[PDB]
C-alpha cells in the first residue's frame, strides 16, 4: 500500500518554530486556535494530513543530537530551560553566534501567502506521481523560504547548532529507517566509492579528456542514484546532500518538463534554480547540461527495508539486493551511454570523425562491454532489536547510527588495501598475442602500439605522424576524401594512438550532450535524447592548456581589437564570430562577442613553429607581451574530512591527534578533554550552559556514576519546578542519562554522529562548492572538477596566489565581495538574510603545478595528486597551540615547478579558528607573498631579492631575538630595493616558523621565510 | 558609453514626463525576448509617493518596487531631485535573469524628500484594471520599445507578466 | 511622537561631534537591561562611508548597517546634509526586541552624498581592534546613559555585544 509519509517528516516542526516559542507579541498562537505544531498543521494543506504518532516519539529524537544534549524531558517540554534571544551557532564552531532578527511569518496572512507560493508551484502536478511532488518539494522547500527573504532558525534556541532545515531533512532521512522498522523489519546503510578516480582522471592528452573523465565519474554515479531518488524519493542520499545540488535540480526540472507541465509554472521554479542552486547563469539551458561535474565519487544512502514490484512497498526479500542492484545499474548506465554514442554516430556518417567513431565502435563492442571505471559497494544493516524495546526506543538507541556508520566506513578501509585497476577486467591475451587486435591506421611494426591517452591499453586508432597526413589518411581506413581530414584532424592530433576507452572519451568530448543519456536516467528513451542531440547543432568548445596559457594575450587583444587586427583580417583572428558556439568556461562566454575569434588555436598561431615570427613581430609593434607557455594546475582538498564526518577531533587539531591517536586516545586525553568541553559548554546559550558545565565538572575528574550527580540534579530540579503544566515527574533519571551521554562523548574522544550532523556538513559542502565555482571563474580559471572539499582547476600562473588566498578564506566562510547570491560573512554564508554555516574549523590544502602547456597531462595530474596526498601528510610546521609551539600537519600550499618546490602554511594556529579574530590570519602569508610580488612588478624591489636570502638565513635562524630579526630582514630588503624607500615589513609572526619533512624526495627549506622566496621563484618561472 | 536610468511601472499615471532620452545607447538592460519581461530591477525598502509619483526612501524591510532600466537621463533638467550612483552591476537585484551583465553602469533613480512631517504609513498596491496595463504599455512600452506591436505577437504575455509580477507598496495618502 | 536620533558605530573615531545633547526624549529606544544592549536598529540597503562616517543609500540588499537608536537632535544645524524622516515604529526590523514601542517616531540618519563617480565595491567589516571598543564605550556608551559606569561596573555585558551585534559595511573607497 501507499506509505513513506515523510512529507510531514519535512514539516512536523515548522520553519516558524523558534519565534512561536518565546513569542514577542503572541499572535499566531491565538489566531490558529500541542502548542507550536498547530502552525505546521495549518501549513498541512497541500497533501495528506499530519501523522503525529510516528515522527516526534522517534525519528526526531534519533535524527539530531538535541535529544541527548538537552534531555528528552526538556527537549519536548520546551519551556523549563528558556532564553529570550535567538542565535545560531556554527555546527563546527559553537563560538560565533548570529543575530537572527525578525523577518519571518508573523501575521496569520503572510503564512497563507507562503502557502500560496508553495501551492502555485505544487498545484500543477497530479497524484499519479505521488513521489514527484515530494521530490520537487524536497528541493524547493528551502529555496522558496529563502527566495522570499526569511532568515532561517535553529532547531532550538536552547542549542543553536543545527539550522531548522538540516534537522528537518535529517528527520526525513531517519524516517527511511523508522518506517522500515514499524513495518516488519530492516534498516540499511549503503555506501558506494568509485575505485581509483585519480588514476582515471589522469588519462587524456587534452583537457577535454580530463573534463569528460571527471564528468563520467559524476554521471555514472548520478545514473545509479537516479533509481534511488525516483524510488524512495530524493531524501535517501546522505552524501552528498542534494539540497543545493546542480545535477539534482537539473534532473528535477527536466523530469518536470517531461510528461507535460505548462511552460508558465516551470519558469517560476527555474528562476529559483538558476538563482540559488546555480549562481545566476542559465547556461545549463544553453548547454542543456549542468556545466560542472559536482558529484564526489563516494556516496552514502539510508536505505529502507522495503521494495517495489508489488506495485507498492513490500519487505526486502534478501540481504544482497542493493549491492547487486547498484552494480547492474552502473554497468547498465555505461552500456546505455555507449549505445547512444553509436546511435548518434550512425546518425552522422559524414563529418569524418563521427564516421571513424562508427567504424571503430562496431569493431570493438566486445572490448567496450567493460566499463572503463568500476565501483566498490559496501552495506551495513540493522534490525528493530537495536533501536526498539518493543514499546519505544532504547537508551543507547542514539549511539546506533554512529556505530553503524563507524562500522560502514571501516569496511571501505579494508577493501581499500587492495587496488585493482579497471583495465584488468578486459581480456587482452588473444588480442595482443595472435594479432586479433582491430587497428584503424598503421599496423604497428612493433607489436600493438600502446595508447597515448591512457598509455596502458593497446590503441585501436593510430593516427599517422604529421609528415603528409592528407595523402596518409585516404589510403588508410581513417578517411574517405579531402574533406573529412579537416574534421578528423580537428579532434585527433596527427600522431595520437587511441584505445577504445580513450576514443570513447574523445567522442563524448566531441559533443558533451550525450551525457544527458545518463543525467536523466530511464527517463527518456536513448533514441529520444539522441534525436534532440542530432536536431540542434550548437558547438561546445572546451579550452586546451594553450587556451589557458594564452588568456592574458587574448585579453590584451580585446583591448586593442581594431588596432591589433588592422594588419590582420587575413589570418582568421579578427574574423567575426560566425557560429552559435558556447563554452562552460565562463571567461570564454564573457568574451567572444568582444572582437577576437577565441576559437583559434594558440598551438597553431604563436605557440607554433612554422609561424610566430609574424605573431612575435605583431605583438612587438602593438605593445603586446608575447605569451608564456605555462599555465597553473590548482588542486585543493579538505583535510581529515573522513575524520570530520566520523566526528573526530583531528579536523580541529590537524597535527596533534593525528590518526593513531584514536587507536589509543588516553595519550591525548588532555587535548580531547579540553577541546570537547570547550565546544560542548559553548553550544547552547540559553539557561543550560551552566547546567552543562556543572555536568562536566561532574564528569571531569572521573567522579563516579551518579555518585556526583547530586551536585547537578539540583541545578535541574530547582528549574523543572518553574513550570506547572509539566505533566509527570521524570528528573531522577534524565540527569543521569545526560552525564552518561557527556561521559560517552568525552571518553570516546569524538562527537557522536547523527544524520543532522551529516546533512549539516554535506550541505555546507555544496554551498562552499557554489562559492568556489564563482571564485574560480573570477580568476579566469577553468574548473575541471570541483565538488565540495576537492577542486581541480586550470588557472594562469598570474592569479593563482590571489585565487588560493580568496578560496581559502572563503572555505572558512570569510570574504569581501559577493559571489553571485552567496554573500559570505565571517564564518557563515548569507543568502539574502539566510545564514547558513560553513567549514571554518576544517583545514584545506592546495597543490599548484606550474606546467608547460605541452607537458603530458597524465604526469602533471599524477604529480599534482601525489604532491598533495603525500606532502600534506609528511611535513610539519611550527604551530602555536594554547600559547605553546607544537607541530602541525595539514593546511599547506605545495607549489612545484619542474624541480622547485615550496610549502606555505595557512593556519599558524592549530585550532584554526576559535573567535572572529582568526578569520584574517587565514592564508595571511599568501598576501605577504602577493605584496612582495607587487613590488617586483613595480620595479621597486629587484629579483635579486630571491637570489640573496641565503646569506641572511644562516644568521636569521640561529637568532632568538625578534627585534633583531626585524632589522635583519629590513636590511635584506633594503639592499635589493630599487626605489627611494620600500616598505614590506614581514609580520614577524612568521619568524621561527620551522617546516620539516619525514625524509621524502621532496626538498623544502626549513623556514617559511625561504619558502616565500621559493614560491616567488616558482610563480615567476611560470611567466617564462 | 554606459549611462542608464531606472524607471518603475506603477498603476497610476505621471511617468513619461520624466525622460526625453528613450533610446540612449544600443540596447536596454530589461530585455523582452517574446517570452517575458526579464532582468527587471527590484529596489528593496523603497516605495512611491502617489502624488506626482516618485520613489521615496523608507526603512521597512518589506517595501519594494520593481521597475525596468533604460539608457537615458531624466528630462535633461533633473539631477536636482534624482539619485545618481554607480554599482559594479553585481549589486543590482534583478529578477528572472537571462544572462550576464555589463558590470559597469551609471544610473539615476527618482529620489524623494522623506518629509518627516508625514506620519509614514504605507499600503501595498497591485497592478490590475487592465486599462492601467494597456495605458502603461501604450505610454512607455512603445517609446522605450518600438519593437512591441511591430513584430511582437506575445504582447499578451507582456500584459500577463505585468499583471502577475509587478507589485509595490505605497503610502496611499 | 518623541523625536529620536539614530546613531551608529563604525571603527572610526567619528561619532564624537554628532549629538550635542545625547538626549531629548523621555526614554531611550535602546536599553542595556542586564543581558547587554537590546533593541538595536537595523536598516537594509545602506553602508557606512567611514571617511566622514555616515550612511550611504545604495540598492543592494547585501548591504546593511546597525546602530543604537537613541534620542536627540541633529546638531541643531543639520538637515542640509543629514537626513530627517519619520517612522511608524511598527515596520521596523529590530534586534532583541525588549524596549518600548513609540508607534510614531521621527529620527535622523547621519547621511552622506553619493558622489556618483567612483564605483562602490563594498566590503563587510565588523568591529575589530578591541582598543576601539574600549575607547568607544568611553566616548559614546558613557555620554548616552549615566547608568553606564555609575550603577553597574559590569561593562563586559556590552563589551562582547559591541563585537557581536554591531556589524556594518565598509566601502573602503
Ligand atoms: N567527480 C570527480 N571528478 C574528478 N575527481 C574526482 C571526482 N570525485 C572524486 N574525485 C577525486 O577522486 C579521489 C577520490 O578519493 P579516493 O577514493 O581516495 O581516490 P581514488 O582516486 O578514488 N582512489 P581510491 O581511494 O582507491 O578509491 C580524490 O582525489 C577526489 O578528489
Ligand atoms: N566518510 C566520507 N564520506 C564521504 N566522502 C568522504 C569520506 N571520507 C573521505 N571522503 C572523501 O573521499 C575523498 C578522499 O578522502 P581522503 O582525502 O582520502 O580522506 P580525508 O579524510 O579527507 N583525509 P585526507 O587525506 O587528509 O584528505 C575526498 O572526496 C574526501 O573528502
Ligand atoms: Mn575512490
Ligand atoms: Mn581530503
Ligand atoms: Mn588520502
Ligand atoms: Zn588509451
Amino acid at each position: 500500500e501507499f506509505l513513506d509519509y515523510k512529507i510531514i517528516a519535512l514539516l512536523h516542526d515548522p520553519p516558524n518554530k523558534a519565534w512561536v516559542i518565546t513569542g514577542r507579541a503572541r499572535n499566531l498562537t491565538q489566531q490558529l486556535s500541542r502548542k507550536h505544531e498547530k502552525v505546521a498543521k495549518y501549513i498541512i494543506n497541500q497533501l495528506f494530513g499530519k501523522n503525529y504518532s510516528e515522527k516526534v516519539d522517534n525519528a526526531d529524537k534519533l535524527a539530531s543530537s538535541i535529544d541527548r544534549y538537552l534531555g528528552s524531558i526538556v527537549y519536548k517540554e520546551r519551556s523549563l530551560f528558556e532564553n529570550r534571544s535567538i542565535f545560531l551557532k556554527n555546527i563546527l564552531l559553537s563560538n560565533i553566534q548570529r543575530d537572527i532578527g525578525n523577518l519571518f511569518p508573523k501575521d496569520k496572512s503572510k503564512l497563507d501567502n507562503l502557502i500560496l507560493e508553495y501551492k502555485k508551484l505544487l498545484n500543477v502536478i497530479n497524484k499519479t506521481n505521488l513521489i514527484l511532488k515530494y521530490q520537487l518539494f524536497y528541493l524547493i522547500y528551502e529555496l522558496v523560504w529563502i527566495d522570499s527573504k526569511y532568515e532561517n532558525t535553529p532547531s532550538d534556541t536552547r542549542n543553536p547548532t543545527h539550522t531548522i532545515f538540516d534537522h528537518l531533512y535529517a528527520t526525513a532521512a531517519m524516517m527511511n529507517w523508522i518506517l522500515s522498522l514499524e513495518k516488519e523489519a530492516k534498516g540499511y546503510l549503503l555506501g558506494i566509492d568509485t575505485i581509483g578516480v585519480a588514476d582515471f582522471i589522469s588519462k587524456g592528452r587534452k583537457t577535454r579528456d580530463l573534463w569528460i573523465s571527471s564528468y563520467l565519474v559524476s554521471a555514472l554515479l548520478w545514473y545509479v542514484i537516479t533509481w534511488f531518488i525516483e524510488e524512495y524519493g530524493p531524501d535517501v542520499i546522505l552524501f552528498p546532500s542534494l539540497r543545493f545540488n546542480q545535477f539534482y535540480a537539473f534532473y528535477l526540472l527536466e523530469k518536470l518538463r517531461k510528461e507535460g507541465v505548462s511552460e508558465d509554472v516551470i519558469d517560476e521554479i527555474k528562476e529559483l534554480i538558476t538563482k540559488y542552486i546555480f549562481n545566476g547563469d542559465d547556461l545549463f539551458e544553453n548547454l542543456k547540461i549542468p556545466p560542472y561535474p559536482i558529484i564526489p565519487g563516494r556516496i552514502t544512502l539510508i536505505l529502507p527495508g522495503l521494495i517495489r514490484e508489488g506495485e507498492e512497498y513490500k519487505k526486502v526479500q534478501d540481504d544482497n539486493c542493493f549491492i547487486s542492484k547498484v552494480k547492474e545499474r552502473y554497468n547498465e548506465g555505461w552500456r546505455k551511454l555507449i549505445e547512444g554514442l553509436r546511435c548518434y554516430s550512425e546518425r552522422k556518417r559524414e563529418d569524418g570523425f563521427w564516421n571513424l567513431v562508427c567504424r571503430v565502435l562496431k569493431l570493438t563492442e566486445d572490448l567496450l562491454q567493460t566499463t572503463p571505471l568500476n565501483i566498490r559497494v559496501k552495506q551495513v544493516s540493522v534490525t528493530e532489536d537495536e533501536i526498539f524495546n518493543n514499546n519505544k526506543l532504547r537508551s543507547d538507541s542514539w549511539k546506533i547510527y554512529d556505530n553503524k556508520y563507524r562500522q560502514l566506513v571501516s569496511e571501505f578501509k579494508k577493501s581499500k588495501l587492495v587496488k585493482v585497476t579497471p583495465e584488468s577486467r578486459l581480456k587482452l591475451f588473444e588480442l595482443t598475442k595472435f594479432d586479433k587486435l582491430p587497428q584503424i591506421g598503421e599496423k604497428s611494426k612493433r607489436g600493438y602500439e600502446f595508447c597515448t591517452s591512457c598509455g596502458v591499453l593497446p590503441a585501436v586508432v593510430i593516427m599517422p605522424k604529421e609528415d603528409e597526413l592528407e595523402k596518409k589518411l585516404i589510403d588508410l581506413g581513417i578517411a574517405r576524401d579531402e574533406k573529412d581530414v579537416r574534421s578528423i584532424k580537428n579532434m585527433i592530433s596527427p600522431g595520437e594512438r587511441l584505445c577504445p576507452w580513450c576514443l570513447v572519451k574523445r567522442a563524448l568530448g566531441a559533443e558533451p550532450r550525450l551525457m544527458r543519456i545518463l543525467l536523466l536516467g530511464d527517463l527518456y528513451s536513448v533514441e529520444k535524447i539522441v534525436n534532440e542531440i542530432v536536431s540542434r547543432d550548437v558547438k561546445i568548445e572546451i579550452p586546451s592548456t594553450s587556451d589557458i596559457a594564452s588568456i592574458k594575450t587574448f585579453e590584451e587583444m580585446i583591448e586593442k581589437k581594431n588596432e591589433i587586427c588592422e594588419d590582420l583580417k587575413e589570418e582568421e583572428v579578427c574574423e567575426k564570430p560566425s557560429e552559435s558556439v558556447l563554452s562552460m568556461w565562463q571567461w570564454f562566454n564573457k568574451n567572444y562577442y568582444n572582437g577576437i575569434n577565441l576559437t583559434i588555436d594558440p598551438e597553431e598561431y604563436w605557440f607554433s613553429e612554422k609561424r610566430r615570427r609574424y605573431y612575435f613581430s605583431v605583438f612587438r609593434r602593438h605593445r603586446i607581451t608575447f605569451p608564456s607557455p605555462y599555465y597553473a594546475l590548482v588542486r585543493a582538498d579538505s583535510d581529515y574530512l573522513g575524520d570530520l564526518l566520523e566526528g573526530k577531533l583531528t579536523p580541529y587539531l590537524a597535527g596533534i591527534i593525528d590518526s593513531g591517536d584514536y587507536a589509543n586516545i588516553s595519550e591525548k586525553k588532555e587535548e580531547v578533554n579540553k577541546l570537547l568541553e570547550e565546544y560542548l559548554v559553548n553550544a547552547g546559550s540559553g539557561s543550560i550552559v551552566d547546567y552543562v558545565k556543572t555536568v562536566l565538572k561532574c564528569i571531569r575528574e572521573n567522579l563516579n556514576k551518579c555518585s556526583c550527580a547530586e551536585k547537578i540534579y539540583s541545578n535541574e530540579v530547582a528549574k523543572v519546578m518553574f513550570r506547572v503544566n509539566v505533566e509527570k515527574a521524570n528528573v531522577e533519571e534524565e540527569v543521569k542519562n545526560s552525564l552518561e551521554y557527556f561521559e560517552t562523548i568525552l571518553n570516546e574522544g569524538r562527537i557522536i554522529v547523527t544524520p543532522a550532523w551529516h546533512v549539516s556538513i554535506s550541505s555546507a559542502l555544496n554551498r562552499g562548492l557554489l562559492v568556489e565555482l564563482e571564485l574560480v571563474n573570477k580568476h579566469k580559471g577553468f574548473v575541471i572538477y570541483a565538488g565540495g572539499d576537492d577542486l581541480l582547476a586550470m588557472l594562469p600562473v598570474d592569479e593563482v596566489l590571489d585565487f588560493i588566498k580568496e578560496s581559502r578564506r572563503a572555505f572558512a566562510g570569510f570574504g569581501t565581495e559577493k559571489l553571485g547570491n552567496m554573500c559570505l560573512e565571517n564564518g557563515f554564508v548569507r543568502i539574502n538574510n539566510a545564514y547558513y554555516p560553513s567549514l571554518p574549523i576544517v583545514g584545506r590544502s592546495y597543490s599548484v603545478i606550474i606546467a608547460h602547456y605541452a607537458d603530458p597531462l597524465f604526469f602533471v595530474i599524477n604529480d599534482s595528486y601525489n604532491l598533495l596526498e603525500e606532502g600534506k601528510e609528511i611535513i610539519r610546521y611550527r604551530v602555536m597551540y594554547n600559547g605553546e609551539y607544537k607541530d602541525a600537519k595539514k593546511d599547506v600550499a605545495i607549489f612545484r615547478y619542474q624541480g622547485l618546490t615550496s610549502v606555505i602554511p595557512l593556519s599558524l594556529k592549530r585550532p584554526i579558528v576559535s573567535s572572529v579574530s582568526d578569520f584574517n590570519e587565514i592564508a595571511s602569508i599568501i598576501d605577504v607573498i602577493l605584496e612582495l610580488k607587487k613590488r617586483i612588478d613595480e620595479g621597486r624591489i629587484s629579483v635579486s631579492l630571491l637570489y640573496d636570502y641565503e646569506k641572511y638565513k644562516h644568521l636569521i635562524v640561529a637568532s632568538d631575538e625578534k627585534y633583531l630579526t626585524e632589522f635583519l630582514v629590513k636590511d635584506w630588503i633594503k639592499r635589493n630595493s630599487l626605489r627611494k624607500h620600500v616598505e614590506f615589513t614581514i609580520d614577524e609572526k612568521l619568524y621561527g616558523v620551522r617546516l620539516t619533512i619525514e625524509n621524502y624526495p621532496i626538498k623544502i627549506p626549513n623556514d617559511l621565510i625561504s619558502n616565500i622566496v621559493y614560491t616567488l621563484r616558482i610563480i615567476y618561472g611560470g611567466e617564462k | 558609453s554606459t549611462q542608464r536610468e531606472y524607471v518603475f511601472i506603477p498603476i497610476t499615471n505621471s511617468i513619461t514626463i520624466d525622460v526625453k532620452i528613450t533610446i540612449g545607447g544600443s540596447d536596454h538592460i530589461t530585455n523582452i525576448d517574446e517570452r517575458g519581461i526579464h532582468n527587471v530591477l527590484v529596489i528593496t525598502g523603497y516605495a512611491v509617493d502617489e502624488k506626482n509619483g516618485r520613489l521615496v526612501p523608507t526603512l521597512d524591510p518589506c517595501d519594494y518596487v520593481k521597475g525596468i532600466l533604460v539608457a537615458g537621463t531624466p528630462q535633461q533638467a533633473q539631477s536636482n531631485d534624482f539619485l545618481t550612483l554607480k554599482l559594479p552591476a553585481n549589486k543590482l537585484y534583478l529578477i528572472r535573469k537571462k544572462g550576464n551583465i555589463s558590470d559597469d553602469l551609471k544610473i539615476y533613480i527618482p529620489y524623494s524628500s522623506p518629509d518627516a512631517r508625514n506620519s509614514m504609513k504605507t499600503k501595498p498596491v497591485s497592478i490590475s484594471d487592465d486599462t492601467i496595463v494597456n495605458n502603461i504599455i501604450k505610454e512607455v512600452f512603445d517609446k522605450i520599445y518600438n519593437i512591441t506591436q511591430k513584430e511582437k505577437v506575445k504582447i499578451e504575455k507582456v500584459k500577463e507578466d505585468i499583471k502577475e509580477l509587478f507589485s509595490y507598496y505605497a503610502l496611499e495618502q
